[PDB]
Parts: structure tokens; C-alpha cells; sequence
DNA sequence: TAATAGATTAGAGCCGTTTA
């Protein structure tokens, strides 16, 4: 017969100095530290990808609910957790048409070509990978 | 009586709509549009009527 | 199999995050599996999946989602190639601030199988990770936790012992997965909640970084939990503050909105960026953080 | 102060909410102010029409689209219509008295 | 060099989404 001692769970931190367990209620509840204005998205994939992720992006802003809402939180919506836009419609897409080499060669080199030679600023490049 | 009123389609055309009430605040002259100044919870036919025959 | 690893490699140089996203993860509802329900089914986890990945996307982006003094976290894994050693790092800020930068230069020990850090390595990884905290924190640190999926050795101990400044505490935990204790419950029909440990000696113990949580009424972990099997072979410290800090570091995962992985972040994130790191060609002075890798 | 009022498709015609709903109604009269009942729309399904009688009538805050957008609305709105240091310590030390009190590490012995 | 064990350790894949 052994004890099994019990460690306080730690809290990580949010908004306003409000500490919680759960991340994602803390995240909806409160928020993130740092308010980026926005998240200037940047897509490298087939037209059917565009097409998927700004519908999923569009989806991002509306609340989807899971199955089991007092198991695993809810998403309120992107703008109502993180207060930073990130529309559907403002993204910087970049069309593409040893194996894995040249294939990871494509999205390489489109996407420094998107960072070096284009204008529009992008802060992270969603990869929509085909299947 | 001393407003200008601006009546347009709500869904489609906003953006003029909206820039030519923020300029004409600018410029000093009162306006009432029905996406800027028609306050959320109130009735708003009933207060577009009474801003059209009151003061306009 | 090594698309996602040698795509990030190849982007490491200039430096842009990134987030790779499958078709079939987005969009799930389309790819079927011929006979019936999606190949990947998410109905019960979409919104939780939505949450993921604006994490995620949120973390990229430049955004810090949540936080967690004087004490420096230094995770590191070997990975298989010849051996590289990667580490990642964290620390607390002066103005309360949580660095959660990574500790990167993999040092390469020869010898096939020998999980272990050669003497001239593991002064350059502790040296390296000492000026990482003294440009941070503008001073040295009053004690640096290392820890690892692997036991540790002698002379490699000499050295981190050698690079080591004055009024610096080091300690050395190895923390160890499915371990074969599996402790069940005899009252219900839920497994032991997550939280609680049973210390087997003053320097090993057992911890359930994973299991059932009160808040969310279910379990972390399905089937029974697997508790992490942390052993202090190395350095002194006391079983109860080290516990704390495993349990802290089981809350950082920024690369999930998750309540808590069963895994210290530390390893886990070190242990990506390694493997990001030997999936291509070798590069000098890597970008180091994890918006890169994660 | 005022009445806001969700526009689900479940919320609309719930004999509960239809009470609170009226005896707004009645109590909007009675301080005759009509900044006082706000419908929130937040039902994807439910349109503008096929509303309550009494709700048809009022300006809704459209919370069907970007949820935030139909909060920052909320805060316009109250800030406008003069509705009364915001600390949210409050809402933090409230959240787990009642959305998490059966669910804590309590102490008892297992 | 081969083998038989324990002890560590590492890689890969694979299904389910955590009992209300
Ligand atoms: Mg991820």
C-alpha cells in the first residue's frame, strides 16, 4: 500500500493577468497576451485547395460546436477567441499544376517566389497539401 | 429639421454610402444613415420615419 | 513519408512560418472511403480541430496564446541518422514573459546507438544554452533542468559540470513513456485523474501527466492513462518541485489547443525540430524558433 | 437596464423565454424607452422573417456572421445608448463557481 | 563475428476523438 500524492495543476496564463487550466477556455474567455492586428495568410496549393481552405476559413469565423461540449470546448469563432482578422478573402495564393524531392521542390520554390519577388506581405503560409 | 438623409440598398452598397456620411460629418453637416447612425434595439422603420418627417 | 520534414528543412534558412494543412483535413466531409463514413471522420472533434488550428495559426502569425523564475528548462532528444543531439529551451522573463525559444546546432555523436553527448558537445550545447539565457534575462540563470527521454552518463556529466558557471544548479531528469504501470481505479468506471504520482524513491516516481480531468468530466488519455516514468539519476533536487515543473511543462503545446499533452512539451517540440532538422541537408545557425518548425 | 433577447430557432417561440420576452415588452412601455430590447441573431437557419410578432418589430444585432463583429456591436450599441473600471478578475473568479463545480479535484479519498 | 537474456532507446505507422 502506497500513496499517490496529487500536484496542484499549474496555471498558464491569458489576458488581463486571468489564469486557467484549460487553454481553450482560457483562450475564449479571456485571450492571448499579444494582439497581432491580423494574419495576412498566404496559400500554395491547387484551385480545389483554395477552394477547401476559404471554406474552412470562412467556417474559422462562425462557432463550431463539438459533439461533446462539456468535454472538449467549443470554438466561439476566430475573432471572438484571438481578436485578430483572419478573412478568407485577403489571402495571398499561389497557384501550382526523388519523388518527394521535386515535390517539396515545387512549394519551395513557389513559395520563395512569393516571398522574395511578390508584394504582398504574407505572416505564415498555409500549405494546402492535395490527397 | 436641420439633417441630411442618405437612403440607399443595405446589403450591396455600403462602402459609398458610408464615405460620402463620414465626409459630410467632416465637413460639419448632419446625416442619418441607416448603417452608421440607425441604433441597434430600437425600431427601425418607425425611427427612419420620424428622422425622414422631423428632421431632414 | 518525409514531405512535411525536408519542406520545413528547406525553408529554415529564410526564415517564414509556415503550417501544413492535408485537403483532406480541411474539408473532411469530400474523401469518403468508398463504403461509407469519411475517411477521416472529425465530426466529434471539429470545433475542438478548429480550435488546433488557429492555434496554431495564431502562433505562427507572431501571436503568443498563453504563458506559463531562474530556472531554464533544456529538453533535448538524439536523434537517429550517426546520433544528433537537439535541444529546446525555456525560460521566464523579467517582465514576466515566458521565452520559448529552442536550443538548436545539433551536435552529432558518431557512435551509432550511444544515446549520449560527447564531452566537447555537451560543453557547446550548456555553454550555448547559458548564453541564450544571459542575453534573455541579463544574467545567469540559478538553475537549468535538463531532461531527456534517456538516461544519462558519466563523463558527459563531468562536462555540463565543467561548462557550468558559479551559482548555477543543474539537474538532470529522464523521463521515460509507457512504462508498464498501468493503475487503474477500483471505485468507478473512469480511470485515476490526471495530477496525482506515486513516488517510488526520492529520485524516481511515476506521474500521470495524463487521464481523467475533473474540468472536462473525461479522460486525456482513452483506454488507461500510460503515467511517465520520471527518474532524477543525475544532479539534486527535490521529487515534489521537479514534478511541478514536468506537470508546467505538459501545458505549453502550442502546436494543439489540447488541456495537456502526455508528454513534456520540451521533448516533444525538441524532438520535432530535430527531426525537421536531420530530414535534409545540414544547415548553419538554424532559425531556432519553433514558428519555424511547429 | 436593457433586454437582450437570443433569436435562435429555439429561443424564439419557448414558452419561458416568450414570458421574459413580454413582460420586457410591458416594462419598455412602462419607461417608455425604446433602447430597451435588443435581439441578438445568432441562428444561421432562422432568417428575419419567421421571427416572434413582438421581436419582428425591433433592430436585431447581427451575431449570425463573426460573432465578435455582434459583440463589438453589443459594446456600440450600450456605449451609445449610455447603458452602465472594468476589472475581469470578476468574470474570472466567476467562471469556475458555477460552470465547474461538479467538476473539481475535491478532497476525498480513492 | 554469432547467440541468449535484461535495460534502455530509437524510429516508424495506425485508429479514435476520450464512456455524458
Ligand atoms: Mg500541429
Amino acid at each position: 500500500m502506497k500513496e499517490l500524492i496529487y500536484i496542484e495543476e499549474p496555471s498558464i496564463l491569458f489576458a488581463h493577468g486571468q489564469k486557467c487550466t484549460d487553454p481553450r477556455d482560457g483562450l475564449a474567455l479571456f485571450g492571448p497576451l499579444n494582439q497581432i492586428y491580423g494574419i495576412k495568410s498566404g496559400v500554395v496549393g491547387t484551385q480545389k485547395g483554395l477552394q477547401i481552405f476559404k471554406s474552412y476559413l470562412d467556417k474559422i469565423q462562425k462557432p463550431i460546436y463539438n459533439h461533446n461540449n462539456i468535454t472538449r470546448p467549443m470554438f466561439p469563432g476566430f475573432e471572438a477567441v484571438f481578436g485578430c482578422k483572419w478573412e478568407s478573402q485577403n489571402i495571398v495564393f499561389k497557384e501550382i499544376t526523388k519523388r518527394t524531392y521535386d515535390l517539396v521542390t515545387l512549394f519551395n520554390d513557389k513559395i520563395i517566389t512569393a516571398n522574395k519577388n511578390d508584394e504582398e506581405r504574407v505572416d505564415v503560409w498555409f500549405v494546402i497539401v492535395p490527397e | 429639421r436641420n439633417k441630411i438623409f442618405i437612403s440607399h440598398a443595405t446589403p450591396e452598397d455600403d462602402d459609398f454610402t458610408r464615405w460620402l456620411s463620414l465626409k459630410l460629418i467632416g465637413l460639419g453637416y448632419e446625416v442619418w444613415c441607416d448603417i452608421l447612425f440607425l441604433d441597434k434595439g430600437v425600431d427601425f422603420w418607425s425611427t427612419i420615419e420620424k428622422e425622414i418627417r422631423e428632421n431632414t | 513519408a518525409q514531405f512535411h520534414d525536408q519542406l520545413k528543412a528547406r525553408l529554415l534558412e529564410h526564415t517564414i512560418p509556415t503550417q501544413i494543412l492535408r485537403e483532406s483535413t480541411l474539408a473532411w466531409r469530400d474523401f469518403k472511403n468508398t463504403f461509407g463514413a469519411p475517411i477521416r471522420d472529425f465530426s466529434k472533434i471539429e470545433g475542438h480541430l478548429a480550435w488546433t488550428i488557429s492555434t496554431a495559426a495564431y502562433y505562427k502569425a507572431g501571436g503568443k496564446p498563453w504563458k506559463l523564475p531562474g530556472v531554464c528548462y533544456l529538453g533535448l532528444v538524439y536523434k537517429k541518422i550517426q546520433n544528433a543531439c537537439c535541444a529546446a529551451q525555456m525560460f521566464l522573463d523579467n517582465g514576466d514573459g515566458t521565452v520559448f525559444k529552442g536550443e538548436v546546432g545539433p551536435w552529432y555523436n558518431p557512435e551509432k546507438g550511444e544515446y549520449h553527448l560527447k564531452p566537447k558537445e555537451a560543453k557547446a550545447l550548456l555553454t550555448q544554452a547559458l548564453e541564450s539565457y544571459k542575453e534573455q534575462n541579463k544574467s545567469y540563470p540559478k538553475e537549468v533542468f535538463i531532461h531527456a527521454r534517456t538516461r544519462f552518463n558519466d563523463e558527459e556529466w563531468n562536462a555540463f559540470n565543467e561548462v557550468t558557471p558559479k551559482n548555477t544548479n543543474l539537474v538532470g531528469v529522464t523521463i521515460t513513456k509507457s512504462k508498464p504501470l498501468k493503475l487503474y481505479k477500483t471505485e468507478g468506471a473512469f480511470p485515476i485523474m490526471r495530477g496525482n504520482a506515486y513516488i517510488v524513491d526520492e529520485k524516481k516516481a511515476f506521474l500521470w501527466t495524463l487521464g481523467f480531468v475533473p474540468k472536462l468530466q473525461s479522460t486525456l488519455s482513452m483506454e488507461v492513462p500510460n503515467p511517465i516514468f520520471i527518474e532524477i539519476n543525475k544532479g539534486e533536487a527535490e521529487i515534489q518541485q521537479v514534478l511541478k515543473d514536468i506537470l508546467a511543462l505538459t501545458k505549453l503545446n502550442y502546436n494543439a489547443c489540447i488541456y495537456a499533452d502526455g508528454e513534456p512539451v520540451t521533448l516533444r517540440f525538441a524532438n520535432k525540430i530535430g527531426e525537421i532538422l536531420t530530414a535534409s541537408t545540414e544547415i548553419k545557425t538554424p532559425p531556432l524558433a519553433f514558428k519555424y518548425y511547429i | 437596464c436593457k433586454f437582450l433577447i437570443v433569436s435562435s430557432t429555439a429561443g424564439n417561440k419557448r414558452e419561458g423565454v416568450l414570458k421574459e420576452l413580454a413582460v420586457a415588452t410591458k416594462v419598455k412601455k412602462h419607461l417608455q424607452d425604446d433602447m430597451f430590447i435588443i435581439p441578438l441573431a445568432i441562428d444561421e437557419n432562422l432568417s428575419y422573417d419567421d421571427i416572434n410578432i413582438e421581436i419582428v418589430r425591433l433592430n436585431a444585432i447581427d451575431f449570425k456572421k463573426s460573432w465578435a463583429k455582434g459583440l463589438q456591436d453589443l459594446l456600440d450599441a450600450f456605449e451609445k445608448q449610455n447603458v452602465p473600471p472594468p476589472d475581469h478578475s470578476k468574470s474570472n473568479l466567476l467562471y469556475q463557481q458555477i460552470f465547474l463545480h461538479d467538476k473539481q479535484a475535491i478532497e476525498k479519498e480513492e
